[PDB]
DNA sequence: TTTTTTTTTTTTTT
């Protein structure tokens, strides 16, 4: 058949779980098992798929849950095992590399039916992604179109394609986690931190 | 029905000896211009129908489609009672029906509109050439002859035929007028006699004629319903239609004949604007054209303008140039680059499936005669702005691409306007460390247009005053007379100076460019010094004067002191003193 | 004269594509999602007349069948055909038809999927209604289609119809009168706007004042004049300006908002899309198209860089932007406000900064918007507790209760109703407007590295095109010299936020260098410390050796005039 | 009495 509704038993088996008291630690070293310490990143991504509520107020808001975070340090910290893992563990999951990533790249490709001569719109990786979470490496490293899909659904959280017959501006809301490498790849000792972190610090704002 | 020849009694009174304002029928007047001008083209007014009798006029929105056939058959006679003759020219001419709204636009068309008159507008498209129709089937006998087709023939013949014109042509909604988020739907029309060919690949044209669909047709397996295909027969075609006639030109030279006519069109060609009656002189100078002329059998020189304005930010500039479009006769709006259609390459592309490389003309093609005008010079790519330099020196292009050798022409007169190079008034320096292009593409055009300024108190309640005035609205000639205007002396008059008091110019140029040396350099050429002439007998044909008077110099030579001297830096201050003589 | 046409709607449940079965043949159903490719109408047969048939039958009704050929079956008599039909097409009435090819939506759509749709014909008058992009409530009729069975004396697929489909997918000016007695509707229509922004006061209006119209009209004969209004919000980063543009879009009818570098290019201009393929050209809109007429947004000039600056400035004068790649000549109708708002090159003040070195941008599309109103965002600490108090309350979840005095739909209507006057000024009380607008360059005259600009001449056609929007504020026309006073200086504060003939260029700096100095000094020492950095600044726009000399021994024959 | 066809060259484009 293949290579989820809710039993009731085990949901006051949940809250069984939430009198427990280090839910909080316990869970995060529930979810990377495979990682040695940086506990408060275990923490940090647990809060990450509890992340947020939805505000439609009456009209605007839409801030959602939707939180991003960057993490970096030392080269290959075993970033991209968690990424690859948590990757996995999501109902829409997503990641790529830095490098591997630019404006045309994640949306809308609005190619051709081929087989039946007919060209029809494609979801980019950043469609599906809507929802969950995406995952991504090095954005000190990503190109000048990349971030320009990032600058594009951080806020607006949404997409607009106007091109070729077809009009929409359709939504992307995720929680999204980028792995990375300071600068040296050793970000050095002192030294202010935003070059360091490499970027301008208006960008990392 | 046979009734309806009553109908033809009738109409042919509306047809011939029906009047209008006072006298003089356009009929007449029409029938007899061809008569002489045989052109066998009548065109008929519907705002006459409509004042007489509503009946006729409703028979368009029946079917008009036959209701023609005798109607101009009548003409014939009106016009045969008028020359009695044309048996031996043509013995054949069918009406245009000038506008008749209707005033539908494309994409809205329902079955509700075929076989009642329509009328129609849009920008011409790809199109093609001229395939003469068979009409009436005739022979040795040889069965007998037949009639066909418009079109299909059915349910084998023919020798001497009468053949007439035939051309089909896809003509799109323009993009400009294109409702948003829409695919330009578009639609075939087809083309007879006089009408064949008239239109012109590109622009905004009005087709006036009626809807045919006819049939299965062939679509089919794409729909798998019955459809009959949306064709379109155009009684007549008209662009977007102003000519002279005989009374507006009698009257028109009557103008021509006072004094200061000259000077009455430089308050004219800024209606709105007010600014500067220093640019308008060079802005209707350029926009008037010139001789073209050739020396024989080689160089033709130039006869075109070309203007340079320099900009400046808040300055009227860029509302000046757009003046010159619904001025013009012949327009190619480019703006500068980034770009507006065409970036005024002419290339070459493969048509589809199997087929050798048709060529596409550059946007001067579609202005030929005409002007050509640009905005923004700090926007032009140095791609694209190389073949610019080309049409100012061969009046024509020369491309590239690819499997053909060839030639064109290009009579484009070019307007020019440019911002400075960053924000307002640049060189102190000489001028020359101003302008951003290069020198060889500068002094290629013969108008050096500055415009200013660091502010002055007094000319802004002057212009402003005049402006807050100008808004209230929600001699100077009237604006359809000057473009007649223009234009009818571009068709027409051709200026010549004589030797004899022109050497001054020689003389008085050596004093234009001995110290033309003086400070800085140049932007003089011998083209620069070509070009005064060209100045010049532009002002004689808006005096029609045929040749040009001694005083027609005085004008040019005034424009070129002056377009070279506060471009020249405040050393001008000196190049003041120098060119006094020159006055 | 008469053929009638059913529809049904408000039908039991949607149903997916994915829910298409044979069972609902024959049946209607309600479906919707997004167009592809609205084909161009042609007509349905319904009946036709074709006769004879040999010789003459005229036998004139159905043939209604899906062929749709043919007639001569079984005429006349005595006719006997067979033979030809013959086809007669003017007795047959005709209606509709065009075939409009549905896809499914992506919401629904369960990646990785690459939805399978099929077509929707429209036949019935609810034909052509639909725009692209739009989903859309249908009505069944499921049926099948010839081009597996062969009928033995083929091949066949879904074809879906619709009798009907919609779009989906008064006593209110009795409200708008109750609203516009009130003198403190202006204060009111301010307060109200976007409570997602805290302070920031003047800025608001304009945004209003922008989905507001302006003349945009006349006079002849001749140029457009505008018209419009546009505004570009400047400040430092975590300024939360953006939250007015999400506003925008969030708020106003037909808006387009991309903040993005990439387009690109066009973008806002057509691309050209070559190879189609098979002939090619074919023109993209880009991006602004439906922006037509509307407000239009961007972030951030800073990443639209420099090179389509002055490209989407061509709607900013000619209101109208033609586009070449040497595609076909074509012009396009842009008519729009622009507003947007760019990060400051520092990402702050730079109070220093002349607002024309402050953009990165050139003045012909700088000076163009009007106006800029910068805000700078900075900390104070009773306002850090303001923030942590009215911030904090849009930070709130709850209370989100807190109120504007505008129901927002409300005050869309109201500028429905707004969108309807035309007001115009004619008054004679514009002769202040001139006194104004020269006493607003009066000022500007000196520095020309000021506020100038100049200010721009366009700024007194913008003078005028605010107070455009303000009659439509006040719903009264023929405006005032109040409500102009109100716009003037409220530009001038944003031209302000720009503001941190021998002996004529003698008498210049004599009084300007204590102008720029006397103020922010003593004006004191030696006579000739005046002259020395005048050596400085002279020399650069002099033409001469000799317009150097005069700008020394008059700095010498001025210090001996005064001395 | 009808049959059956996508690479290679060049191009204009971000
Ligand atoms: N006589 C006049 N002098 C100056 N401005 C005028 C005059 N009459 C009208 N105007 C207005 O002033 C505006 C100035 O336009 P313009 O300076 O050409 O824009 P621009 O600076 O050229 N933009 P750009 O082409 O990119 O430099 C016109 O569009 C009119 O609205």
């Amino acid at each position: 058949k293949v290579s989820r509704q809710i039993t009731d038993q085990d949901l006051a088996k949940i809250r069984e779980v939430a009198a427990r008291e280090d839910l909080y630690s316990l869970l995060a070293r529930s979810i990377a098992p495979s990682i040695y310490e940086l506990e408060d990143v275990k923490k940090g991504i647990l809060l990450q798929l509890f992340g947020g509520t939805n505000k439609t107020f009456t009209k605007g808001g839409r801030y959602r849950g939707d939180i991003n975070i960057l993490l970096c340090g030392d080269p290959s910290t075993s970033k991209s095992q968690i990424l690859q893992y948590v990757h996995k563990i999501t109902p829409r999951g997503v990641y790529t590399s830095g490098k591997g990533s630019s404006a045309v790249g994640l949306t809308a490709y609005i190619t051709r039916d081929v087989d039946t001569k007919q060209l029809v719109l494609e979801s980019g990786a950043l469609v599906l992604s809507d929802g969950g979470v995406c995952c991504i490496d090095e954005f000190d490293k990503m190109s000048d179109s990349t971030r320009s899909v990032l600058h594009e659904v951080m806020e607006q959280q949404t997409i607009s394609i106007a091109k070729a017959g077809i009009i929409t501006t359709l939504n992307a809301r995720s929680s999204i986690l980028a792995s990375a490498n300071p600068i040296g790849s050793r970000y050095n000792p002192n030294l202010p931190v935003t070059e360091n972190i490499d970027l301008p610090p208006p960008l990392l704002s | 029905p046979n009734v309806s020849r009553t109908i033809a009694r009738e109409l042919k009174s509306f047809l011939l000896e029906y009047t209008d304002e006072t006298g003089r029928s356009v009929y007449g007047a029409r029938i007899r211009t061809l008569g002489e001008m045989n052109s066998e083209s009548l065109e008929v007014n519907y705002r006459h129908l409509a004042e007489s009798k509503a009946i006729l006029a409703l028979f368009l929105a029946k079917c008009p489609e036959e209701m023609l056939k005798i109607f101009d058959l009548v003409a014939m006679e009106a016009t045969e009672l008028h020359y009695p003759d044309y048996a031996r020219i043509h013995s054949e001419i069918h009406v245009r029906i000038s506008d008749f709204p209707t005033i539908y636009s494309l994409r809205e068309l329902r079955e509700s509109n075929l076989s009642s008159l329509v009328r129609v507008t849009g920008v011409v498209t790809r199109r093609t050439g001229v395939f003469p129709q068979l009409k009436y089937v005739k022979f040795n006998c040889l069965l007998g002859p037949f009639f066909q087709d418009s079109n299909e023939e059915i349910r084998v013949n023919g020798e001497k035929t009468v053949y007439r014109n035939y051309q089909r042509v896809t003509l799109q909604e323009a993009p400009g007028t294109v409702p948003p988020g829409r695919l330009p739907r578009h639609r075939e029309v087809i083309l007879l006699a006089d009408l064949v060919d008239v239109s012109k690949p590109g622009e905004e044209v009005e087709v006036t004629g009626i809807y045919k669909n006819n049939y299965d047709g062939n679509l089919n397996a794409k729909n798998g319903f019955p459809v009959f295909a949306t064709i379109i027969e155009a009684n007549s075609i008209k662009r977007r239609v102003f000519s002279w006639t005989e009374e507006e030109e009698r009257e028109f030279r009557k103008i021509s004949r006072d004094r200061g006519i000259i000077d009455k069109i430089i308050s004219s060609m800024a209606p709105s604007i007010y600014g500067h009656r220093d640019i308008k002189t060079a802005v209707a100078c350029s926009l008037f054209g010139g001789v073209p002329k050739n020396v024989n059998g080689k160089h033709s020189i130039r006869g075109d303008i070309n203007v340079l304005l320099l900009g400046d930010p808040g300055t009227a500039k860029s509302q000046i140039l757009k003046y010159v479009e619904k001025t013009a006769h012949r327009a190619v709006f480019a703006t500068g680059q980034g770009a507006s259609a065409v970036g005024l390459t002419a290339s070459v592309r493969k048509d589809p499936i199997t087929k050798e490389w048709t060529l596409e003309g550059g946007a001067l093609v579609l202005a030929d005669k005409g002007v050509c005008l640009i905005d923004e010079f700090d926007k032009m790519n140095d791609q694209d702005r190389t073949s610019i330099h080309e049409a100012m020196e061969q009046q024509s292009i020369s491309i590239s691409k690819a499997g053909i050798v060839t030639t064109l022409q290009a009579r484009c007169s070019i307007i020019a306007a440019a911002n400075p190079n960053g924000g307002r008034y640049n060189s102190t320096l000489p001028l020359a460390q101003n302008v951003s292009l290069t020198e060889p593409i500068l002094s290629r055009f013969d108008i050096l247009c500055v415009v200013r300024d660091l502010v002055d108190e007094e000319a802004d309640e002057r212009l402003a005053t005049f402006v807050v005035d100008s808004h209230v609205r929600s001699s100077p000639i009237p604006q359809e007379l000057l473009m007649k205007y223009i234009h009818y002396a571009r068709t027409k008059i051709y200026p010549k100076l004589h030797q004899m008091d022109m050497d001054k110019v020689s003389r008085v140029y050596a004093d234009l460019r001995r110290e033309s040396i003086s400070t800085g350099s140049f932007p003089i050429t011998v083209r620069h010094l070509e070009s005064i002439l060209r100045i010049a007998e532009s002002f004689a044909k808006m005096r029609l004067s045929e040749f040009v008077s001694s005083y027609d110099l005085d004008r040019a030579i005034k424009v070129v002191v002056d377009s070279f001297v506060d471009a020249q830096k405040v050393s001008v201050r000196r190049q003041l003193r120098r060119s006094f003589a020159i006055y | 004269e008469r053929v009638f046409q059913i529809s049904f709607f408000n039908l039991p449940t949607v149903h997916r594509i994915r829910d298409i079965r044979s069972e609902k043949i024959g049946s209607l159903l309600s479906i919707s999602g997004t167009v592809t490719r609205t084909s161009e109408v042609r007509p349905e047969l319904y009946k036709a007349s074709f006769t004879c048939d040999m010789c003459r039958a005229i036998v004139d009704n159905v043939e209604q069948s899906f062929k749709y050929t043919e007639p001569t079956f079984c005429p006349n008599p005595s006719c006997e055909n067979r033979a030809f039909w013959t086809l007669n097409v003017t007795r047959s009435r005709f209606l509709d038809w065009q075939k409009v090819r549905i896809q499914e939506n992506a919401n629904e759509i369960p990646t990785g999927s690459m939805p399978r749709t099929l077509d929707v014909i429209l036949r019935g008058d609810s034909v052509e209604r639909a725009k692209p992009g739009d989903r859309c409530k249908f009505t069944g009729v499921e049926i099948v289609v010839p081009d597996k069975p062969s009928s033995t004396l083929l091949t066949y697929k879904i074809s879906f119809l619709a009798c009907h489909v919609i779009s989906i997918g008064s006593d209110e000016i009795n409200e708008l009168k109750e609203m516009v007695k009130d003198e403190h509707i202006y204060d009111k229509l301010v307060r109200s706007i976007a409570p997602a922004v805290f302070g920031h006061e003047a800025v608001k209006k304009g945004i209003l004042l922008q989905m507001l119209g302006g003349v945009h009209k006349s006079t002849v004969e001749g140029i457009k004049l505008r018209g419009d209004i546009n505004i570009c919000v400047v400040g430092d980063p975590s300024t939360s300006k953006s939250q007015f543009l999400k506003y925008v879009v969030g708020f106003a009818p037909r808006s387009v908002y991309t903040s993005g570098k990439a387009s690109s290019a066009a973008g806002l201009t057509a691309a050209v899309v070559r190879d189609e393929e098979g002939g090619d050209y074919t023109i993209e809109a880009g991006a602004l198209m439906l922006a037509d007429n509307g407000i239009c947004c961007i972030d951030e000039f800073d990443k639209m860089d420099i090179s389509d600056q002055v490209a989407i400035h061509e709607a900013m004068e000619q209101q109208t932007i033609s586009i070449a790649k040497a595609g076909i000549h074509a012009t396009l109708n842009a008519r729009t406000s622009i507003l947007a708002a760019a990060n400051p090159v520092g990402g702050r003040y730079n109070r220093k900064l002349s607002l024309r070195g402050n953009l990165n941008m050139t003045a012909p599309i700088m000076s163009r918007f009007d106006l800029f109103f910068v805000i700078l965002d900075d900390c104070n600490e009773k306002i850090d507790t303001e923030l942590a108090s009215h911030i904090v309350d849009l930070h709130m979840k709850r209370d989100e209760a807190i109120e504007p005095p505008f129901s927002a739909e409300q005050l869309r209507r109201y500028i429905k109703y707004a969108r309807t006057f035309k007001p115009i000024l004619t008054k004679e009380a514009r002769s202040y407007l001139v006194e104004k607008y020269k006493e607003l360059r009066k000022d500007d005259a000196q520095g020309f590295s000021r506020s100038s600009y100049r200010i721009t001449v366009r700024q007194l056609e913008s003078m005028i095109r605010l107070s455009e929007a303000i009659a439509r504020a006040n719903c009264v026309d023929e405006i005032t010299p109040s409500f102009i006073a109100e716009a003037y200086d409220l530009l001038r504060q944003s031209i302000i936020r720009v503001d941190v003939d021998k002996y004529v260029s003698m008498m210049n700096m004599i009084v300007r260098k204590i102008a720029e100095v006397d103020r922010e000094g003593a004006e004191e020492l030696t006579a000739v410390d005046i002259v020395d950095w005048y050596l400085l600044q002279k020399e650069n726009d002099l033409g001469s050796l000799a317009e150097y000399w005069e700008e020394r021994r008059l700095a010498f024959k001025v210090i001996k005039r005064l001395v």
